[PDB]
C-alpha cells in the first residue's frame, strides 16, 4: 500500500546503547541453551512466567526511564532428587519423563507393585532409564535411599548439559536443585559467550555470593548482589561481622557490588540499579545519587520504616549501598563497591580496556594490503592510536590528562622482533572526580 | 656544550592510524598557534593589564614530495571522511615522533583542514597539506 499507516495505544519507550550488557544467572531449566537473550518483557515471558525469579529480575531491570537494550540470562546445571513418600502398589508410580539434552523424551511407566518400597520402585526406575539407550548415555544416576528416605538424585553424565525430570501426578516426588558451585557455573556459563559485562545471580547463599564474587573479581567483569541481613545493620567494627555484605568489604573486592534492600530474596532490587548506568556512557556518568523508578527507600525489617543514622553509618563501614530517604526521595547513596572504589571508575577503566583493544584491533586487522613493519614508523602509529583512545576518554570527561611511553626500535630484543609482537608499552591517566555530597555553615546575625 | 643532533630522517608524523612518510626538500613541517599567549592592554595613565587568552588552537602545515604515496592515502582518507555524516568523528591526535626533541608539540584532536594545492611544472613542486588542532600542547622533556 503507497502508505502503510499503523496506529496503536501504547506509550512510546526509548532505547539507548551504553557500555555492557547485563546478565542473569538463574536457577531453571526452561531452555535447554546456557544463555539466551531477551530484548523485551515481553519476549521474557513467553519462557517464564510471574513467579519465576527471572521474570522478577527482568521485570525490574526494564523499569527505568531508558530502556536498555538487551538482558542475557543464564542458566546453571541443576540436579533433581525424586522421592516417593508413599509405596502402595502401582497406581501410577510413574511419568518421569528424564527429558535429558538432545530433545529425547523417553518417559517413564508404573515401575511396580506386590510388597513393592520406595526403594524398590526408585531402584527400578534407575534400572529402567539405565536400559533405555537414548539417556544412559548422558545421564547418571544414584539412589541414595538410604532406606524409606528412598532419595533418587539424577544429574547429567555426559556431553548433554540439559536434564529435566519433571513428572505429573502425586506418584512422583520430584525436586530441583541447582548442583553446581561458583566456578562450576561461571566456568559453564563462559563457555557459551563472554560478551556480556554486568553479572547477578538469582542464588542467595552467603557460599555461593562469596564465591561468585571471588571469581569475579580475578576477571573484568562487574558482580551486582543485593541483600537483606539484618546483622549487617548491627554492628560496627569489621571483624566482629560475619555476613555476606562484611566479608567481602574484608576480602576487598573492587569488582562486586552491594546493595541492602528490604526486598531481598523475594525479589531482586539490583537490576534497577544496574538499569541506573547500563544505558550510559561510561565514565561519564555518576553512580552515586541516583534515583530508581519505582524502588522505595531501605525498609527496616521489623518496623518498616527507613533506616535510622545508625544503621546507614554501619552499612557505610562495611562498603554497602542502600537507598537512603533524603527528604522523602529515595536515593541510592555512595554508588561504591565493597573495597572502597566507585563504580564509575571501575566501569571507566573496563571501558578505556574494551577501547584500546579496539582501536588497535582495528588498526592491526584492516592492514590487508600490506605490513606494518617493526621499524620506528609501526610503532609510532600505534602510539598515535593509543593516544587517540586515550584523548577518546578525555573529551568524555573521565580523565583529564594522559602520557604514553613506548620502546625505540633498537631496544626491542630479537626474541620479541621474532614473534612479531610489541610489548612494555605503559600509559598513564589522571582522573577528573565528581561531587556528590556538601559540606555548608552559616552564621545568621 | 654540544646539544642534540637533528636527523630529519628520523622524524615520523602519524594521524588517523596512518603515517606520513615522505618529505619535501626544503621545509616540511610547521607548527602555529593561532593567538598569542597573552595580550596586553596598556591604559592611558601607562598602566598595564594582561588579558591572558583562552584559545590553544593551532595549525599544522606538512609539506610531502610530489609523488609520495601519502599524498594519494590523505587523498582516499579525505575523500571517505566526506561521507560520513557529522555524528563520527572526523579527528585524531597528530603525533609526531622526534627523538632530537626539535619539535615541541603533538596536536589534539587534530583534523583536517586544506588539501593540497596540486602544481605541475619542469620541476617537482611540494604538496602541502594543512591541519588544525584542538589544543596545540608545548611538552617537555623537563619534568
Amino acid at each position: 500500500p503507497i502508505v502503510n499507516v499503523d496506529i496503536t495505544l501504547n506509550t512510546a519507550g526509548t532505547t539507548r546503547e551504553g557500555f555492557g550488557l547485563p546478565l542473569f544467572l538463574a536457577s531453571t531449566d526452561n531452555f535447554e541453551e546456557r544463555i539466551r537473550g531477551y530484548t523485551s518483557l515481553t519476549e521474557v515471558a513467553e519462557d517464564f512466567d510471574e513467579s519465576t525469579a527471572a521474570y522478577k529480575a527482568a521485570k525490574q531491570l526494564w523499569s527505568q526511564t531508558p530502556k536498555v537494550t538487551q538482558l542475557y540470562i543464564g542458566r546453571r546445571t541443576m540436579q533433581y532428587t525424586v522421592s516417593i513418600p508413599d509405596t502402595v502398589a502401582e497406581g501410577s508410580e510413574y511419568s518421569l519423563t528424564v527429558a535429558i539434552g538432545g530433545g529425547v523424551s523417553q518417559p517413564f511407566q508404573y515401575t511396580a507393585k506386590e510388597n513393592d518400597t520406595a526403594l524398590i520402585v526408585l531402584n527400578e526406575f534407575k534400572s529402567q532409564i539405565e536400559a533405555s539407550p537414548t539417556i544412559k548415555d548422558g545421564v547418571n544416576a544414584s539412589v541414595t535411599g538410604t532406606g524409606a528416605s528412598a532419595t533418587m538424585i539424577i544429574t547429567k553424565a555426559g556431553d548433554n548439559d540439559f536434564v529435566k525430570v519433571t513428572s505429573i501426578t502425586p506418584t512422583t516426588s520430584i525436586a530441583a536443585t541447582t548442583a553446581d558451585t561458583a566456578s562450576a557455573a561461571l566456568a559453564s556459563i563462559e563457555t557459551y559467550s563472554t560478551d556480556w559485562y554486568f553479572i547477578s545471580a538469582e542464588d542467595r547463599t552467603q557460599q555461593f555470593v562469596l564465591a561468585m564474587a571471588s571469581e569475579i573479581q580475578a576477571r573484568k567483569k562487574i558482580f551486582f548482589t543485593a541483600n537483606a541481613d539484618v546483622k549487617a545493620l548491627q554492628g560496627t567494627d569489621l571483624t566482629s561481622a560475619t555476613d555476606v555484605p562484611a566479608q567481602l568489604a574484608k576480602s576487598k573486592y573492587t569488582r562486586t557490588v552491594c546493595l541492602w534492600h528490604h526486598t531481598a530474596e523475594f525479589d531482586y532490587p539490583e537490576m534497577a540499579y544496574i538499569a541506573y548506568g547500563a544505558p550510559y556512557d561510561a565514565g561519564s556518568i555518576a553512580w552515586g545519587n541516583a534515583q530508581l523508578t519505582g524502588v522505595a527507600a531501605s525498609l527496616q525489617p521489623a518496623n518498616q520504616r527507613p533506616l535510622i543514622s545508625i544503621q546507614k553509618s554501619a552499612l557505610d563501614t562495611r562498603s554497602c549501598n542502600f537507598i537512603d530517604l533524603d527528604g522523602g526521595v529515595p536515593v541510592v547513596r555512595r554508588g561504591i563497591t565493597s573495597g572502597g572504589e566507585w563504580i564509575d571508575i571501575v566501569r571507566g577503566v573496563d571501558w578505556l580496556e574494551s577501547d584500546l583493544k579496539t582501536s588497535l584491533r582495528d588498526l592491526l586487522i584492516n592492514q590487508k594490503g600490506g605490513k606494518i613493519t617493526y621499524d620506528d614508523t609501526g610503532i609510532t602509529r600505534i602510539r598515535q592510536v593509543i593516544e587517540t583512545s586515550l584523548q577518546r576518554a578525555v573529551n568524555r570527561k573521565f580523565l583529564s590528562t594522559y602520557t604514553v611511553t613506548v620502546p625505540k626500535a633498537s631496544q626491542v630484543a630479537l626474541a620479541d622482533k621474532k614473534a612479531r609482537i610489541l610489548k612494555d608499552i605503559t600509559f598513564h591517566g589522571i582522573l577528573a572526580g565528581a561531587i556528590l555530597d556538601v559540606d555548608l555553615k552559616g552564621t545568621v546575625a | 656544550a654540544m646539544y642534540q643532533q637533528y636527523s630529519p630522517k628520523d622524524v615520523v608524523c602519524s594521524w588517523n592510524g596512518i603515517a606520513i612518510e615522505g618529505f619535501a626538500p626544503d621545509s616540511f613541517l610547521r607548527l602555529q598557534r593561532t593567538s598569542p599567549l597573552v595580550t596586553p592592554v596598556v591604559g592611558a595613565g601607562g598602566q598595564v593589564a594582561l588579558t591572558r587568552n583562552a584559545d590553544k588552537t593551532g595549525t599544522i602545515e606538512i609539506e610531502l614530495m610530489q609523488t609520495s604515496l601519502s599524498n594519494q592515502m590523505l587523498s582516499a582518507i579525505q575523500a571517505k571522511q566526506d561521507d560520513m555524516e557529522l555524528e563520527e568523528d572526523i579527528s585524531s591526535n597528530f603525533v609526531i615522533y622526534d627523538p632530537s626533541g626539535s619539535v615541541l608539540a603533538t596536536g589534539i584532536n587534530a583534523w583536517l583542514q586544506e588539501l593540497p594545492q596540486i602544481e605541475l611544472g619542469r620541476d617537482q613542486n611540494s604538496k602541502t597539506w594543512i591541519f588544525g588542532c584542538e589544543k596545540l600542547d608545548y611538552t617537555s622533556t623537563i619534568p
